[PDB]
């Protein structure tokens, strides 16, 4: 056939940029990141009625300072996530601090690559890692298979990605608030998803200094979303 | 067909494609040579000047073995460092085991042994190099050539690279004009020479002159580069053998 | 390199069936007919040789019939070299098993072992399958009598009667017209000799082109007896249930 | 075409086409300047960002105090050969107290690199550096091309439109050469050097990435309003 | 390097074939013929010396080959697999029994033991099945004398009277008319002479044929005296001289 | 630990372990249970070395849990006594030893027999109808030789476990606070909350 | 050891070995599982192609993991038992170590790790197999019902089947089960569980099995007679 | 026998202050009753303004000086050149003198 | 067609490999001889130097391998010190653990069965070179044993490899068919040479120099090759009768 980590004529490895196709698949996550903290929020996209909402686990705690949300083929984040809750308790071990999120999200991107003929195959899952530290405060990371990760103000991944960071691309400035950014990441959900958005299939979280790292009821998520209809309906 | 797509493969003529591909490499190369004199050999080799922006002098493309073996190659520069490593590891273990230095026809085997094993696997390419190589050992001196296959022979001259055949025609006229032999001194001028007539295949760029040694007499049969004067009486002898 | 010339013997069809498996299956199609037929007072296993020769000697030749241990016996339909390896293996986790609880091997467990090696094979490793499809015929005291078959794919079932090999679409239609539950060792026998006969390729049945065995407690009281068949006793009673 | 699946297989020319198409991955990079005086040498690197949110790639690592190098290609490649260096550099401190030389770090590249073309299974690095470094013999520049070519120049430049600076420092070979004792001078070259390779956009403060080693200067980064001066 | 060849170069085809073994045994079929014949008090084995040239001295080569003191064996097909095989039986003959139980195996279990190493070939990751079908002749205590044929398979049978090779369909209709079970072996011998010199084309002499026998022990070719029990091997490699003398009378 | 007993009698077997554990010169614990149930109608009794005995006790626990679930069937008291056997004749050649004697009391519910089984640290097996590991049979096998018969009931075996107990109590000079005891029978395993 | 990376992605983003892994679950017998208010019921389907057959000692269709979880499955039968069996001893060292029986969600989260891992590991192929996975927690009186697949994702479920025509099932479920009011009783759970098979089954005979799932380590298996007398109740119902 | 440790006697006292920190030590290495050096260093500035100094046994105390100082390298390449605090190196420590429990650094160490 | 490209049986049960393999063995275009004598045992071998720039003494294929045996090869020089390498390795390891030196047929054996391997596992390749192994026994006495990429092997009284192979092996096959020995009855082995080049001369139909040959002899304890003036001694006297 063909080797797994093999180049294209034009430079680029045919598995990772296939991974890519597969992520574009996948149920929409958005993360937009503030001076107040930073927001995460995504697709559930239940493919059945009978399938109980609440045990779709797409947003997920690293640590108590870094949250993450995933987009793609999400069995293969489980790995990764684990990787990661290892990493930053470890760091704790070795050093009695909070490991910087970028550190750690460079250690999560140091697997990407590790495929060949080692995994098999590279990642088909892309993932938003948002945290605070002390030194470079609240911060938003995009963690592709590729093994390359960009920091971002506001990002948004999966299925409706680049009619969303569009939208992002108006709506975003360093101004915002905690509040704006929640009702901002329900906006923009609600415009790319295929059925209408509502608290059992959509989930929020957001991660602050005082509080750290939470995920959202469905009854505080119901409320936003209530605020969010009356404040369109505003004008 | 298919018998070119996988090393270690013989064709139905008894043949291995891709070490044949290999030696395409060895003349997409920088033409290199070697000369054998009368208490020793001459290496040299063309380094193109790609630009303004290289450092003169500084990527030596001549390696030592050892203290007393001189290594030089034509094609995928990388290969050949990849080769003459192993060298150096197979002369130290040699030393180790058996105290005196490594002889130059021993030598000769060991890298012949390691290209060779490199046909015989596809999970291994061929080395795209050809090496010119040698010394001067208990036996007197010694100048090798070694070929992608593992082939190897000893030689009075030898050359390879783009440049071969210019080359391998010089090298000729020397062998029959000096039955008796040649100085250490006189091949170093006669490398020169043919290094720069063998330029003419190279003439788009221009190119800097390298070029290294052991003698008897002249080095106390250690491999040395050289250097300054002596350097550049060479060039001025080839310069003056062009016009 | 290498990758060129593998086959990728482990892989699912885009229909989702396992290749080599289904490919073993139709080599096991052509070999000789092997049934069992389970009684209440024992068990019957019958097979036929493939077209043999008048110079081959019988009386020291197996190629079907099989001893695991005292109490389990096996009926094979495939590829005798690779039923042997597999058959080598079972006798020694038999032995394992006695070694370690002091009791003798309950069938299904003997069974599913090598079925689970069977698997291993169709989902790692990048060798072929076996090309063996097995009757087992055993007894213990959980379950008292009990067929089981295993195939290629590593995948076991439990039967009254069953039939591997060749042909097996009319036999099981002739034993499932035929076969009762309250049926003895001694109807059992005859069933499946004349099942043979009537799906055999051959013009006729005759005992130097079959293997027949029984598992019986006919044995002096509370015990089982294994009884692999002489020639001069497969052609007493292919007279006897008037066949030739 | 029947010759580029794998790494281990020759073209009838004698090509090799998995590196080649490694050394395409450079060429899409992001465009990198190098250069150097007697006393002094400099890395000039035009950082790209994915959009207007997000953060510009970094495109320097340190590797010791008087040695590193800019990337322009696959950052993960740069990642694993800049962390190698680091080890070798870290080697040389630890068990002969002694400096690696720039010379001796580049054929230590060389020979990892090479290992991946000539072996089944693996694949060629995806990305080109530029090595710089004041050591024991003065300042040095080296550029690496995952082939496993290193060589060592004056001044040089690579990735996309890499050409312009590259001619620029052709012609100002005789002048920034001579730029001894004055490390802002230098860097002027080399950001004036670096913009023959711009179109459309322009060097902004979050743009641009510039580092320098010399004499008296440990290997240090500048990035952010600590460029604004070189505007 | 390292053998990367890790799966299996031996595959059920869409028809349920195995192409290598049937490939092997066409192999096996375009070799020389070798023959078996099994008596009451012995057993025969036989195959031409085809010689690959005059200048080459073929009583180097020995086609048939003694296993243990009382087993012997011949092939048809490929005379470099049989060697290897030969020198791989004769060693797990000790490894796997001799050394265990302080006697030779008997000829079914040594059998046994070969058909394991060729079904192996036919299984095993980055190799090719044996080109080879293996006759292999042999007494022990209990079992008594016996023939056994191997197959590039692993498959073996054991067999009264048989041929494999070249002229095989030929040579097994004419034993089947020859064979019962009151011969003799010197009424074996002659039988195998007579079905060998159908598949013969050139010279049939003591020189251009090879033949054995597993019969009587043999204390002259034993090397020592003083223990009773160890009467010596019913393996015998017939002369060059012993042969001929059987043509006469043929 | 200490002192472990066992005796079967007609219809149950009766297992009684002592409840100290104690670090030097130190009783940490005087409640503490040496015995774990391996299934429904077998218990298994252990003393040793500290860490050893638990360590051993609950990874064959496991295994005999894990073959009931595979199989959904008890395995007989002989089985469960052969496989604990082998484990420690296993252990008794490995690097690090099990230093662990254990008692197996079992009711086989296809004989409808008790049955216990005496094993020492070296996997020296022995079926007994009374049983004892350590210093403890030294004073109790006396009185079980004498009183001891096969067809006993389970209240006339704890009566001579209580005469057994009261002689350890007399004459040992350790204090091992008492013994936990428990009956293995057809319907189970249970423990004697008052003795 | 053989190393080749037999699952990987495609140039439209999808990893085939999987997808045909799901096919082989297509083909495989019709499996539900339904959850009332007390209680998990699991219904599995039996080919009738297969008489003759020994209904003692064939492999039944649901298995045991431990005393409070059951795992029944859709697909390659053989298969099955690798998973199972790596489930079962998870089980026991989860109780050896931690001093706890797992909980549903946690041996779920393990067996669909085990899955995932066949998807990029080398060498090896992925399972053809969805499992639902059914029981209660220790010291908890909520039922659970999970559901896995080849690809290694995992989803908890009031109602949800797998295997072949598990898309006509899964319609009447949607239809059928109301979660404001889930089936309060256990013969309420059976007879939606029975009613649910009969839209695929064939014959209500030796067709179907039911597994009914307690709190407390509550595990029964219906016989036939049993299971018949539902049968007889629907469709004297359906006549109407 | 050969006994891998030995003892090069030395003292070294550290003293903390509300604003800052002294680390002291003397200069004298000995083996039994000879002096080696009059004058050989043993407290020594480990960067991110952390001193440190193992005091006993010399080979063992120069080696986990120089690993320390290296994990201290290789914090600033690992997390983009933050400083190590002190109760960070502290622990850090801990895990370097552990890491050989069944062959110790025969070192009493201060920072 | 991947049944041509490695080691593994065609529908003819052939192995394509293997018979190029063989192909590979007359890409040298060099003929060999080797015949016997009453106490030795003669191989002799074309030499062609076609390049001036070549070290003549270098060029050779034929090997000593130990002090008894010698060993001429008919393929291309890498493969024949590869398999030469492997020989030297072979018999000084022999010697080592069973304490006689190795003989010429038990090495030729040794060499046919790892030649063997590789016509069976897939990994490795054929070496493309047929491997001529001479000796003086100690118990069989003079003795030639060649090996090829087949794995097969045979003694000889004379044999002959190369292109013109068959030429030399008639006119070898018609002198022993008149003297009906297995061997040249001569006492010095310096005629035994002279015999060896004379019915090569006679079957090639060409004369030769004495840089135009290549000589092995092999006598009671000690195998050598003769120099270019040694063999000029023996070239004088052929012509001078
Ligand atoms: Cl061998």
């Amino acid at each position: 056939d063909r080797g797994v980590s093999t180049f294209s004529p034009e430079g680029r490895l045919f598995q990772v940029e296939y991974s890519l196709e597969a992520i574009k698949l996948g149920s929409t996550a958005i993360g937009i990141a503030t001076k107040e903290g930073v927001v995460l929020g995504v697709e559930k996209r239940a493919t059945s009625p009978l399938l109980e909402s609440d045990s779709i686990e797409k947003i997920v705690e690293i640590d108590r300072h870094i949250g993450c949300a995933m987009s793609g083929l999400t069995a293969d984040a489980r790995s990764m996530i684990e990787h990661a809750r290892t990493a930053a308790v470890t760091h704790n071990l070795y050093y009695d601090e909070d490991i910087n999120v970028e550190s750690l999200t460079q250690s999560v991107c140091d697997l990407a690559l590790r495929f060949g003929e080692l995994m098999s195959r590279p990642f088909g899952v892309a993932l938003l890692i948002a945290g605070h530290d002390a030194d470079d405060g609240y911060q938003l990371f995009h963690a592709e298979p590729s093994g390359t990760f960009y920091r971002y103000n506001a990002k948004a991944i999966g299925s409706g990605s680049e009619g969303a960071q569009a939208e992002l691309l108006n709506e975003w400035h360093s101004s915002l608030t905690l509040k704006e950014a929640e009702l901002l990441v329900l906006k923009i959900l609600k415009q790319v998803m295929e059925e209408k958005l509502d608290e059992n299939n959509a989930q929020l979280s957001c991660i602050t200094k005082q509080d750290g790292f939470k995920i959202y009821d469905n009854e505080k998520t119901a409320e936003l979303i209530k605020e969010l209809k009356e404040k369109e309906a505003a004008e | 067909t298919g018998y070119d797509l996988s090393n270690s493969v013989f064709s139905p003529d008894g043949r291995n494609f891709q070490v044949e591909y290999a030696v395409k490499a060895v003349e997409n190369g920088t033409t290199s040579i070697g000369i054998k004199c009368n208490d020793g050999v001459v290496f040299a080799v063309e380094k193109l000047i790609t630009s303004k922006l290289l450092v003169p002098q500084k990527n030596v493309k001549i390696q030592v073995v050892d203290r007393h073996i001189g290594c030089v190659y034509s094609g995928l520069i990388p290969d050949g460092r990849h080769l003459v490593n192993r060298g150096r590891e197979e002369a130290a273990s040699f030393k180790k085991l058996y105290k005196t230095p490594i002889p130059i026809p021993a030598f000769a085997d060991r890298l012949g042994q390691y290209v060779q094993a490199h046909t015989l696997y596809n999970s291994v390419r061929p080395f795209g190099v050809s090496t010119i190589f040698g010394g001067v050992d208990k036996n007197g001196a010694h100048l090798y050539m070694l070929e992608p296959s593992g082939s190897y022979w000893g030689y009075k001259g030898a050359a390879t690279g783009k440049g071969r055949q210019s080359a391998k025609a010089e090298l000729e006229k020397l062998v029959d004009h000096h039955p008796e032999g040649l100085s250490a001194r006189e091949a170093v001028k006669q490398a020169a020479k043919i290094i720069y007539l063998a330029h003419e295949d190279n003439k788009e760029k221009d190119f800097e002159l390298e070029i290294s040694w052991c003698s008897l007499s002249e080095t106390n049969g250690l491999h040395k580069f050289v250097k300054g004067d002596l350097l550049q009486e060479a060039i001025d002898f080839a310069q003056k053998e062009i016009n | 390199g290498s990758r060129r010339y593998d086959s990728r013997t482990t892989i699912f069809s885009p229909e989702g069936r396992l290749y080599q498996v289904e490919y073993a299956l139709e080599s096991i199609s052509h070999a000789g007919t092997a049934i069992g037929i389970m009684a209440s007072d024992g068990i019957v296993l019958a097979a036929e040789r493939k077209v043999t020769s008048t110079l081959l000697e019988q009386d020291t030749s197996t190629e079907k019939l099989y001893k695991l241990n005292d109490k389990i016996a096996v009926a094979v339909a495939g590829l005798t070299a690779d039923a042997e390896i597999l058959i080598n293996t079972a006798r020694i986790h038999a032995q394992n098993y006695l070694k370690t609880y002091n009791e003798d091997i309950p069938v299904e467990i003997l069974v599913r072992r090598l079925s689970d090696i069977k698997q291993g094979y169709t989902q790692h490793g990048g060798l072929r399958p076996f090309g063996v499809s097995f009757i087992y015929a055993g007894y213990d005291d959980r379950y008292g009598y009990q067929l089981y078959t295993s195939n290629p794919s590593g995948n076991y079932t439990g039967w009254k009667a069953i039939s591997v090999g060749a042909n097996t679409s009319a036999a099981q239609t002739l034993l499932q017209m035929d076969y009762k539950d309250d049926m003895k060792v001694d109807d059992a026998i005859e069933l499946a000799l004349k099942t043979l006969s009537k799906t055999t390729d051959s013009s006729a049945l005759t005992y130097d082109r079959l293997e027949f065995a029984t598992i019986r407690k006919g044995a002096n009281d509370g015990e089982v007896y294994q009884k692999i068949f002489k020639p001069q006793e497969i052609k007493d009673i292919l007279v006897k249930t008037g066949i030739t | 075409n029947n010759y580029d699946g794998d790494t281990v297989t020759f073209s009838p020319t004698g090509r090799l086409f998995q590196v080649e198409y490694a050394l395409e991955a450079i060429k899409q990079g992001s465009v990198t300047v190098g250069l150097r005086s007697n006393t002094h040498a400099v890395l000039v690197a035009l950082k790209r960002n994915a959009d207007e949110l997000s953060s510009y790639q970094k495109k320097i690592i340190k590797c010791d105090e008087h040695m590193g190098l800019s990337l322009a290609g696959l950052a993960p490649d740069a990642r694993v050969l800049s962390n190698y260096l680091r080890q070798q550099c870290n080697y040389s401190s630890l068990v002969f107290n002694r400096k690696l030389a720039v010379e001796r770090a580049g054929h230590l590249l060389c020979d990892k690199a090479q290992k991946n073309t000539q072996s089944y299974g693996g694949r060629p690095y995806g990305v080109g550096l530029l090595i710089i470094g004041y050591d024991k013999s003065g300042a040095h520049l080296l550029e690496f091309q995952p082939s496993g070519n290193v060589t060592e120049l004056y001044g040089t430049a690579i990735g996309a439109r890499s050409q312009g600076a590259k001619t620029y420092l052709e012609r100002t070979l005789d002048t920034f050469i001579k730029i001894d004792g004055n490390p802002d001078e230098l860097i002027k070259a080399g950001v004036e050097a670096i913009s023959q390779s711009l179109r459309d956009e322009s060097l902004t403060v979050d743009n641009l990435s510039i580092a320098i080693v010399g004499k008296d200067t440990p290997f240090t980064i500048y990035d952010g309003e600590a460029v604004a001066k070189y505007i | 390097m390292t053998d990367r060849y890790s799966f299996s170069l031996t595959t059920f085809s869409p028809s349920g074939k195995l192409g290598q073994i049937d490939y092997a045994l066409t192999a096996v079929k375009q070799g020389v013929t070798s023959l078996g014949i099994k008596a009451t008090n012995g057993v025969v084995i036989a195959t031409e010396k085809k010689s690959s040239s005059p200048l080459a001295m073929s009583e180097t080569l020995s086609k048939v080959s003694l296993l243990t003191p009382d087993i012997g064996a011949v092939y048809s097909g490929m005379g470099p697999d049989y060697r290897v095989l030969v020198d791989k039986s004769r060693k797990v003959a000790h490894t796997s029994y001799k050394r265990i139980y302080g006697e030779y195996p008997p000829t079914k279990l040594l059998v046994s033991e070969v058909a394991k190493i060729m079904q192996e070939a036919t299984q095993s990751g980055g190799v090719r099945p044996f080109g080879v079908s293996l006759l292999i002749a042999g007494h022990d205590e209990f079992n008594g004398f016996s023939l056994y044929q191997v197959d590039p398979s692993g498959s073996y049978f054991p067999w009264k009277a048989t041929a494999i090779g070249k002229g095989s369909v030929a040579a097994k209709t004419f034993l089947e008319k020859r064979w019962n079970d009151e011969l003799e072996l010197e009424d074996a011998i002659h039988i195998a002479l007579l079905t060998l010199k159908e598949s013969v084309e050139g010279e049939f002499n003591g020189d251009t044929i090879e033949l054995a026998i597993i019969g009587d022990e043999n204390p002259d070719l034993l090397g020592y005296t003083g223990i009773p029990t160890d009467k010596g091997p019913r393996f015998r490699k017939l002369t060059s001289q012993e042969i001929n003398d059987r043509l006469e009378a043929l | 630990m200490d002192i472990i007993l066992g005796i079967r009698v007609q219809d149950s077997v009766i297992l009684a372990s002592s409840k100290a554990v104690t670090r030097g010169i130190s009783v940490l614990k005087d409640s503490d249970d040496k015995t774990r149930q391996l299934s429904p109608h077998t218990l298994m009794s252990f003393a040793g070395e500290a860490g050893d005995t638990v360590q051993f006790a609950e990874y064959i626990q496991a295994n005999i849990q894990l073959y009931s679930i595979r199989e959904d069937y008890e395995l007989s008291p002989q089985a469960v006594s052969s496989f604990v056997r082998q484990e420690l004749a296993k252990s008794i050649r490995s690097r690090r030893p099990y230093q662990v004697n254990v008692l197996i009391g079992g009711y086989d519910k296809k004989k409808n027999k008790p049955e216990l089984y005496q094993i020492d640290y070296l996997g020296t097996k022995v079926e007994l109808p009374y049983g004892a590991h350590g210093y403890s049979g030294f004073y109790t096998f006396s009185l079980l030789d004498h009183h001891y018969r096969p067809d006993m009931t389970t209240e006339e075996g704890l009566d001579l476990l209580k005469l057994c107990v009261q002689e350890l109590e007399k004459r040992m000079p350790m204090d091992f606070k008492g013994v936990i005891v428990k009956i293995v029978d057809k319907d189970g395993i249970r423990q004697v909350d008052d003795f | 050891g053989y190393d080749r990376a037999l699952s990987i992605f495609s140039p439209d983003g999808h990893i085939f070995q999987v997808e045909y892994a799901l096919e082989a679950v297509k083909r495989g017998t019709c499996a539900v599982g339904v959850k009332g208010k007390n209680c998990v019921v699991l219904g599995c389907e039996r080919r009738s192609t297969l008489k003759l057959q020994d209904t003692r000692i064939t492999p039944s269709k649901v298995s045991k993991i431990d005393s409070h979880v059951v795992l029944s499955f859709s697909g390659l039968n053989a298969d099955s038992r690798i998973l199972i069996e790596k489930a079962r001893v998870e089980a026991q060292s989860h109780r050896l170590t931690l001093e706890d029986p797992v909980t549903v969600e946690y041996l779920t989260r393990y067996v669909a790790g085990v899955q995932q891992r066949y998807t990029q590991s080398g060498g090896v192929r992925p399972f053809g197999v969805s499992t639902l996975i059914a029981g209660f927690d220790p010291r908890d009186d909520e039922p659970k019902l999970y559901q896995t697949e080849p690809s290694g994702i995992y989803s908890s479920w009031s109602a949800q089947t797998i295997g072949r025509n598990s898309k006509t099932v899964r319609e009447f479920l949607e239809k059928n089960y109301d979660r404001k009011e889930p089936p309060a009783t256990v013969e309420e759970c059976v007879k939606l569980t029975v009613r649910s098979l009969l839209e695929v089954v064939q014959t209500g005979a030796k067709n179907i099995e039911i597994t009914v799932v307690k709190p407390d380590s509550d595990i029964v298996a219906l016989s036939s007679e049993e299971i018949n007398q539902y049968v007889t109740q629907i469709e004297q119902e359906k006549q109407e | 026998q050969f006994n891998p440790y030995g003892d090069n006697g030395g003292t070294i006292l550290g003293i903390a202050g509300e604003d800052f920190a002294v680390l002291a030590g003397d200069t004298r290495n000995i083996t039994d009753y000879s002096i080696n050096s009059r004058y050989e260093p043993k407290v020594f500035d480990c960067g991110d303004n952390i001193v440190m100094s193992a005091n006993g046994f010399a080979a063992d105390g120069d080696a986990l000086v120089k690993r320390f100082k290296n994990s201290v390298k290789w914090y600033h390449f690992d997390h983009n050149d933050k400083k190590l605090s002190i109760n960070s190196a502290a622990r850090n420590i801990q895990h370097l003198l552990y890491s050989r429990r069944f062959f110790p650094y025969y070192v009493y160490n201060i920072i | 067609g991947y049944d041509r490209h490695i080691t593994i049986f065609s529908p003819e049960g052939r192995l394509y490999q293997v018979e190029y393999a063989f192909k590979a063995t007359n890409q040298t275009n060099i003929n060999s001889l080797a015949v016997r004598g009453k106490d030795c045992t003669v191989v002799i071998s074309q030499k062609k130097v076609p390049d001036k720039l070549l070290d003549p003494t270098t060029v050779s294929y034929i090997f000593c391998i130990s002090r008894t045996i010698g060993m001429v090869v008919n393929g291309p020089i890498p493969d024949a010190r590869n398999a030469a390498l492997r020989a030297k390795a072979e018999a000084a390891e022999f010697r080592y653990k069973y304490g006689y030196d190795m003989p010429c047929d038990v090495l030729a054996k040794r060499m046919a069965n790892l030649s063997q391997i590789y016509t069976q596992r897939a990994y490795m390749r054929p070496l493309g070179v047929i491997l001529t192994f001479v000796s003086v026994d100690e118990e069989l006495g003079p003795s030639i044993y060649k090996t090829d990429p087949a794995g097969y092997y045979v003694g000889y009284k004379a044999t002959a490899t190369g292109p013109k192979q068959q030429e030399i092996t008639t006119n070898l096959e018609n002198h022993f068919k008149k003297s009906k020995i297995d061997h040249i009855n001569e006492e010095s082995w310096e005629k035994v040479v002279e015999f060896a080049i004379t019915h090569m001369i006679d079957a090639l139909g060409t004369e030769f120099s004495k840089n135009d040959l290549e000589v092995g002899v092999a006598t009671k304890d000690k195998f050598f090759t003769l120099s270019a003036e040694n063999i000029e001694e023996r070239l004088v006297a052929i012509a001078e009768q």
